[PDB]
């Protein structure tokens, strides 16, 4: 009387199911309802390029301050480790998921979600907990004992 | 959510005869890495080129953006190249060795 | 291109939508739009080679309607330059508002 | 993956019942008639 | 495209459908029917029963040769159902 | 696949309405989903299916010895329209890259 | 402000939310719907055209200010026929005056 | 061999009354309830009392989004995935018949002439 | 207006008009094709060595074989076939060396295609496993890139800088689409060039053609075979433009054919006719040129044989039927034209194809080329390859192709029927499922075109199956019955009592199946089984009828084509043996049933009854349900068809002048509906009248023939031609019952009332019209 059938079931989800709905692999974090480009709401805006809102990133080698490039959130995008993921870290602490900046609509807001990176990520050098969209501000700071970069967020103006 | 007759090939015509690589690669460049690009040299073909990039997406985007695009006074005709045609003019040989490969290296 | 041809030889059908037998002249016109629903790449290349050369067109007919105060000038042109027109004008009438050529005191405006 | 789009826009019973372009109504001929939408009876 | 099977002619009956009911068959008339159709149930068989020789429709009758065709013996060759190029159906 | 077809040939026509093929039954709620991919199970099917209704209970038949699935399953729901709309709708549907098949029992 | 509640209920909008407007308003919004709609968001300037079709067409056209497919269908007289029918009699009033009791038919409800 | 047989039977009884459709007999239910208006309400107009709350107002069920129309209205269940899965039939069916409405009256627009 | 332009083709609804896509999923393949004695046994041995030599191939060898059985009769024709099969080189070296070892014994007592189609499967099997181990997209080398252009293009370098940005645009496709960049433009003050086709004329080219008539379109000329295909273009000529020009250039193509040669056309045309976006008349036109040029060219296709078949064999598998006798066509002629040889050493490489498609549309093709060229000619091939021990989808083919040669061939199978038995039998007993019921499917096609004769030949065949129809689950027992059953009417009486009074049984269980194969093949069974004159009624009555009447009589099967036609029959041929009041007389209510296509289908179901057993088994009463089913039905017509008038015409005209109480609510209808709404229903009550002309004569009611002889009189006025047709019709049936004189319309009235009709143009009117003053004036 240890085990009455060896099988019964399972009613759980199915690799397929999950596999072919998100695919590059399979992927996490699926875009919200909200998702919309940034571009688009300042054409709602009434925004051409001149007064409008841009998002551009700014990079610092977390061990050196003293850009490897300059990046626009402009054109949802996927923080990763490279291939699958858009946003490709050279960074060899990022699991091949890190995490992910989504632009919302609550107004257009940028957004950064963590996708629970095994290390985690941290902000203003201070660490926010997995699974919860949290906006973010101009000028605010993100990095990947394990950081090698850093990062900052700029809107267009002046 | 693509049709499927269009291929990592684009016919790309309406072009001078003087135009310079260096404009194509950059114009072309916007959409994705170029798998390599074709030029007609000969006295018909002269006018018109071949484009294919790593991708498909890639080209989609470009005659997307890129149709009726312009340069220098004209606007160039942009296709998705077909297939099969004229192709036995080289064969399907050479499989061997690679095949050998594979099945040595990763032993499979 | 396609939406504009289509709304224009619309617009030329709409002036004989009762139809009765009409005549000779009506009937090449009737034919020829026809026509231009079928083969509709055809019309667009045709026209665009007569909008880039030919500067000589047909004489134009003449009448005039009796309002029994005013008289209002009637014209009647060939049907190929009148869908050669036609597409002109919607076209240009299109680009024209998608550019923001005639500002807004001009109205006999669409809007209202 | 659920399948999203920005906003909702619109449902489909509706979005797709009037005829399409078919303009007014002739030059504005006489014998036309076509003043009632539906059916008497 | 078009042109006779010239199997051997069997004792089955020839049926001509609407269409090509009075017609004699070579002559391509419709001239003093005399004698009868025979075809082989080769050419005529199952969907072909009653079929036309011609056109593949229900026979609604039978075709008569001519007095033409006749003395010239013409109806004694193999069995006249026109058989398109491709199949038969 | 013949199914699709019948519904053109029903749409074509002008059926309209009860004289449908689906008011063949009226007295079943139970349907057949067959070509079903082996990796699929109970909460998933579930997952899929309540789309169109609320399924009460599915067995899904997998072969009693080795305990997987021989690749179909008869459902059950708790609405026949449901029934109807599924069948009707959800036919001819890829998954994991097979087709299944639906159809009344 | 439906489309907003819509957006902020993500469920999109049925009819009968819209069943109240439905033939109302100046672009007789119902005129969204039209199954065409994409074509005649690429037709401009149509009410000049409008204008100017007198020019082209001999017929005088009285309606030439509108146009039924931008702006809808501005009138409704389905009333007016019926309260004609009433203002008469009913159907027993208009038809006395006919030889309809002659035909000896039932009824008119089948007249055709 | 009563209770056994009750298992059996009383389960011919159970996969026999959810065969069917249990969404379906409930709605039959409520016609029965109907009739125990009519008893009462042998022929109600307006004013009369289940009219008055009638015109006075004018278990999980699933949350997300939105479930697309079904011809019969029916809400998705519980634990529903949340995903569209479909052939399409039901919009090109509920397009085409709404189509037809079109259909009937520029079909009568010629009539007149 | 943002909100308007919120809610911001026709001439896709205009243009698809025009021909279709017509296809499904699967056959969409299509658009990923690129363009192309012991000592005989020891002896076997020996000749698998050299052969294999010259590895692995089964059929080659079998063919080589497949000779012994005509021993002594073999001679230099083995040389001719296997000359095309192996290298024609080493073809004179091992047949010559056979022969030298046969009489020497008897006294004392294409490589590369083949090499292409293995390592396209072993590629497979790498890519496979791959994943395992773990499509268009897969990157690609510059032997394959020069496979792919055509003559005649430069591959550049521009810099080794413009390259490191293409190396770093991947990276940067990602980075500097996250970065600054945006497009202006400003207002400034303004060449054009272009090309159609100018020359003269040159009808008009699509877009998209123009890549394959860009040569043409340059205007360079006048400086050999560069020559030959710019005027080649000529095909653009056939392909788009006035029905004229397609014509005059048709023939000027045909008379240049010895001239030009198949390989500048075909390399001209099969991209054409392989085009993605080809018509339905372009394709047909296309086919056109190929025959006409294929009457002429002979000797000259062979290297083109496969590269033409490719294309072809896509029409065998066709919704449309007239594409489907073209293309059987062309193939006839395309192998014809060519050798046997030509055709078999070139088809062999599609036999073990990895998809199926490739291999049943060449099934067909077998088919089709063995009508050609005969099936004794044939026969060794396919007895070599149904016996292939490499793998099973070869003889799956190989017994696919058996099929489809008896459904082309048909009747004229049966010589060599015995021979072909003889081979399939052995696949019956296979350990794999397909093989076995593909087979026992080709069996019953033989059999249907095999109708009754030959029954020894399928004797062998039988013991086996009878065993199967006991264990099996599934299409394949299905198929068994299928078999089975067009065997049955050709056993003897006897035997197929015993064997008969078997398969009922099963019959009978699997009427329930939700199947529809299932459902037709039962369906025709009953029909063969229970249309035997050896069968008894009343157990048929019993055991048969109530089930049959009850799963098969529903509205799934009649909306379907096949199974209304199918049902109809069986029906038919039921009521053929247990009587006719039986099967009328149950299936009478549903005529008033609420849709169409079922009363329909009862309705054209008691039309063929009482055609064949009479009206005479009918009593009474259900004759009154008749009556007025008949007139329910007829009713409510939602289409215009015959079969509800047929039906009716038919049903009176077997009840005889028992109809007679029935008339006066016959024709109250008749007249009432004679009017109704105009244009639907009027020609069909007057036809009606057409009908039912006689049996409104013999009976002798005379005031009715007033009533129709004036009253019809009248409507000689209708504006509507589709209608006045139908009422002259009418009066013509009238004028063949009652005489010229006794007319109550008398003809005075009536002629010179025709005689202004005659300028009416449409159709039905003129004919009809002119067929009534024929009557009158005669
Ligand atoms: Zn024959
Ligand atoms: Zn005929
Ligand atoms: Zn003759």
């Amino acid at each position: 009387n240890l085990q009455a059938q060896e099988e019964e079931r399972e009613f759980y989800n199915a690799r397929r199911r999950e596999h072919r709905q998100r695919n590059d692999p399979g992927g996490n974090n699926k875009e919200k309802e909200v998702p919309a480009k940034e571009k688009p709401s300042f054409e709602l805006s009434g925004a051409l390029l001149e007064d409008t809102n841009t998002f551009r990133g700014v990079v610092i080698k977390y061990s050196e301050p003293p850009r490897w490039r300059l990046y626009p959130f402009k054109n949802a995008y996927l923080l990763g480790r490279h291939p699958i993921d858009h946003p490709s870290c050279s960074k060899q602490h990022a699991v091949f998921q890190y995490r992910l900046v989504e632009y919302t609509r609550a107004r257009v807001k940028p957004y950064i979600i963590d996708l629970g990176s095994g290390n985690g990520t941290f902000l203003n050098n201070k660490r926010i907990e997995p699974q919860r969209y949290y906006e973010l501000k101009e000028k605010d700071v993100l990095k990947f004992k394990d950081d090698e970069d850093e990062e900052e967020e700029e809107e267009v103006s002046d | 959510r693509l049709p499927p007759e269009v291929n990592r090939i684009l016919y790309i015509r309406n072009l001078p005869y003087k135009i310079t690589a260096e404009e194509m690669y950059d114009i072309f460049g916007k959409y994705g890495p170029i798998r390599q690009i074709r030029v007609g040299n000969t006295p018909e073909t002269r006018g018109t080129a071949y484009v294919v990039y790593e991708d498909i997406f890639d080209a989609k985007n470009a005659c997307d953006h890129l149709s009726g695009f312009n340069v220098c006074n004209r606007y160039l005709v942009v296709l998705y190249y077909n297939a099969n045609r004229a192709f036995q003019k080289m064969d399907t040989k050479k499989k061997e060795e690679q095949l050998k490969l594979l099945k040595e290296k990763y032993g499979i | 291109d396609t939406k504009l041809l289509i709304l224009a030889l619309e617009r030329l059908k709409e002036a004989y939508s009762v139809k009765s037998r009409l005549n000779q002249s009506q009937r090449e016109e009737l034919g020829l739009i026809e026509q231009a629903y079928d083969n509709p790449h055809e019309a667009l290349s045709r026209i665009k080679r007569h909008l880039l050369t030919q500067r000589a067109f047909k004489e134009v007919g003449i009448e005039f309607m009796d309002l029994y105060s005013h008289l209002v000038p009637v014209y009647d042109v060939e049907p190929l330059e009148k869908i050669t027109d036609a597409y002109l004008d919607q076209y240009l009438w299109y680009e024209a508002d998608k550019r923001r050529l005639f500002p807004p005191w001009i109205k006999p405006a669409d809007t209202e | 993956n659920p399948r999203t789009s920005n906003e909702v826009q619109y449902d489909q019973r509706l979005f797709n019942q009037s005829k399409g372009m078919d303009s007014g109504f002739a030059g504005g001929e006489d014998e036309i008639y076509n003043v009632y939408d539906q059916a008497w009876r | 495209d078009l042109i006779f099977c010239r199997k051997q002619a069997g004792v089955a009956i020839g049926r001509l459908c609407e269409k090509c009911d009075g017609k004699c068959v070579i002559c391509d008339s419709y001239v003093r029917p005399c004698t009868l159709v025979r075809i082989c149930d080769e050419c005529n068989y199952g969907s072909y029963q009653g079929r036309c020789v011609i056109c593949g429709g229900p026979g609604v009758s039978d075709a008569y040769y001519c007095k033409e065709c006749t003395i010239q013996e013409k109806d004694r060759d193999g069995c006249p159902k026109i058989v398109n190029l491709g199949s038969s159906k | 696949k013949l199914i699709n077809e019948l519904n053109e040939r029903e749409v074509q026509l002008g059926v309209a309405d009860k004289v449908s093929w689906h008011s063949e039954y009226k007295d079943s709620a139970w349907i057949f989903l067959g070509g079903l991919p082996y990796e699929l199970t109970e909460g998933d099917i579930i997952c899929v299916f309540s789309q169109y209704g609320e399924i009460v209970n599915i067995n899904l038949v997998r072969d009693k010895k080795t305990g997987k699935s021989k690749g179909f399953c008869f459902l059950c729901y708790e609405d026949q329209r449901s029934t109807i709309l599924a069948v009707d709708n959800f036919n001819g549907i890829k998954i994991k890259g097979r087709t299944i098949r639906v159809d009344h029992v | 402000l439906k489309r907003q509640e819509a957006i902020a209920q993500n469920r999109r909008l049925t009819l009968e939310d819209l069943e109240d407007s439905w033939d109302r308003g100046i672009p007789r919004i119902n005129t969204l719907f039209q199954k065409d709609r994409h074509t005649l968001a690429y037709d401009k300037g149509w009410r000049v055209r409008t204008d100017f079709k007198q020019y082209q067409v001999l017929k005088q056209n009285p309606f030439w200010w509108t146009h039924q497919r931008h702006d809808g269908k501005l009138w409704n007289l389905n009333n007016y026929r019926t309260d004609m029918i009433q203002a008469l009699g009913g159907v027993e009033g208009i038809l006395e005056h006919t030889l309809f009791k002659g035909t000896y038919f039932p009824t008119w409800e089948g007249l055709f | 061999q009563r209770r056994k047989a009750e298992k059996d039977s009383e389960r011919d009884e159970l996969y026999a009354q959810w065969g069917k459709g249990l969404a379906q007999s409930r709605q039959q239910q409520q016609n029965v309830e109907d009739a125990m208006k009519e008893m009462q309400k042998p022929l109600a107009r307006y004013i009369d009392d289940e009219d008055l709350d009638r015109m006075l107002r004018e278990r999980p069920r699933y949350s997300g989004p939105a479930p697309p129309p079904n011809r019969f209205n029916i809400w998705p269940g519980y634990r529903w995935d949340g995903v569209d899965r479909s052939n399409g039939f039901e919009q090109k069916r509920f397009a085409r018949l709404a189509s037809k409405k079109a259909v009937e009256e520029l079909a009568y627009k010629w009539s007149v002439e | 207006p943002g909100y308007h332009a919120p809610v911001a083709d026709p001439f896709a609804e205009h243009r698809p008009p025009k021909i279709a896509d017509r296809e499904d999923e699967y056959k969409k393949h299509r658009r990923t094709m690129i363009i192309s004695a012991e000592k005989a046994k020891a002896g076997e041995l020996k000749v698998v060595n050299g052969a294999a030599a010259s590895d692995q191939t089964p059929g080659a060898t079998p063919k080589k074989l497949s000779s012994w059985d005509q021993a002594e009769t073999p001679g230099h024709t083995p040389s001719l076939r296997w000359d095309e099969t192996p290298g024609r080189a080493k073809g004179s070296e091992t047949p010559g060396a056979t022969p030298g070892s046969k009489i020497w014994d008897p006294t004392p007592s294409a490589e590369t295609p083949r090499t292409d189609r293995g390592g396209d499967s072993i590629g497979e099997t790498p890519t496979p496993g791959a994943s395992k181990r773990k499509e268009r997209n897969r990157p690609l080398s510059d032997e394959e890139l020069d496979a792919m252009f055509p003559e005649g293009y430069k591959v550049l370098p521009p810099p080794a800088g413009y390259v490191p940005i293409r190396t770093p645009a991947r990276k940067l496709t990602a980075t500097p689409t996250p970065l600054g960049g945006m497009t202006g433009f400003h207002m400034q003050t303004e060449m054009k060039s272009v090309n159609d086709q100018p020359s003269g004329n040159l009808p008009f080219l699509k877009p998209d053609d123009i890549q394959y008539f860009d040569k043409l379109l340059v205007d360079v000329d006048e400086s050999e075979e560069q020559k030959e295909r710019k005027i080649m273009k000529l095909l653009l000529k056939i392909k788009n433009g006035t029905p004229p020009m397609r014509k005059a250039a048709l023939r000027q193509i045909t008379d240049k054919a010895r001239e030009f040669g198949a390989g500048p056309l075909f390399n001209q045309i099969l991209p054409l006719l392989m085009s993605p976006t080809l018509e339905d008349q372009e394709r047909h036109l296309l086919v056109k040129v190929i025959d006409r040029i294929l009457y002429k060219l002979d000797d000259l296709v062979r290297p083109y044989v496969h590269k033409i078949l490719v294309v072809i064999e896509p029409l065998l598998i066709d919704e449309d039927y007239y594409a489907r006798v073209e293309g059987r066509e062309i193939i006839s002629n395309l192998a014809k034209a060519a050798g046997l040889a030509t055709m078999i050493s070139t088809m062999r490489p599609d036999i073990d194809n990895m998809d199926e498609y490739v291999r049943n549309t060449t099934a067909r093709a077998f088919a089709v080329v063995a009508s050609a060229l005969g099936i004794p000619s044939l026969l060794p091939f396919l007895k070599a390859v149904c016996k292939s021990k490499k793998s099973w989808q070869a003889r799956h083919t190989g017994i696919k192709i058996v099929q489809q040669i008896a459904i082309l061939m048909g009747c004229a199978i049966l010589p060599h029927l015995r021979s072909l038995v003889e081979i399939i039998e052995h696949g019956l007993v296979d350990e794999q499922q397909k093989v076995r019921t593909i087979s026992a499917l080709a069996i019953a096609a033989l059999a249907e075109a095999a109708t009754p004769y030959g029954i020894e030949s399928f004797d062998s065949v039988l013991k086996p199956l009878w065993k199967g129809i006991r264990q099996h689950r599934g299409k394949g027992l299905a198929a068994f019955l299928k078999a089975i059953g067009y065997l049955i009417p050709l056993m003897d009486a006897e035997y197929a009592n015993y064997y008969t009074r078997e398969v009922m049984l099963i019959l009978i269980r699997e009427f329930q199946s939700p199947d529809e194969e299932m459902k037709k093949i039962v369906l025709k069974v009953v029909k063969q089984c229970c249309g035997t004159d050896g069968v008894e009624a009343n157990y048929i009555k019993t055991e048969i009828l109530p089930p049959f009447f009850k799963h098969f009589w529903q509205h799934r099967m009649a909306l379907d084509r096949r199974n209304y036609r199918q049902l109809v029959d069986t029906t038919v041929e039921l009521a053929n043996k247990v009587g006719a009041a039986e099967i009328i007389s149950r299936i009478v209510d549903d005529l008033k049933d609420e849709a169409e296509q079922y009363r329909k289908m009862v309705m054209e179901t008691i039309e063929k009854i009482m055609g064949n057993l009479g009206a005479a088994d009918i009593d009474h009463k259900l004759e009154e349900q008749l009556i007025d089913g008949i007139l329910y039905a007829f009713q409510e017509q939602t289409t215009e068809d015959s079969v509800m008038l047929n039906g009716f015409g038919t049903v009176v005209n077997a009840l005889g002048k028992r109809v007679k109480p029935y008339l006066p609510q016959i024709c109250g209808t008749v007249l009432w509906r004679l009017n109704n709404k105009s244009a639907k229903v009027r020609q069909q009550a007057a036809d009606l009248i057409s009908r039912t002309a006689v049996v409104m004569k013999t009976c002798q009611e005379e005031k009715l023939m007033g009533h129709l002889g004036v009253v019809l009189y009248e409507y000689l006025g209708e504006e509507y031609p589709e209608v006045l047709g139908s009422i002259l019709g009418a009066l013509k049936a009238i004028v063949n019952v009652i005489g010229m004189h006794k007319m109550t319309p008398p003809i005075k009235d009536l002629l010179p009332r025709l005689t202004p009709i005659l300028k009416n143009r449409h159709e039905k009117v003129q004919e009809n019209c002119i067929d009534l003053v024929g009557r009158i004036a005669d």
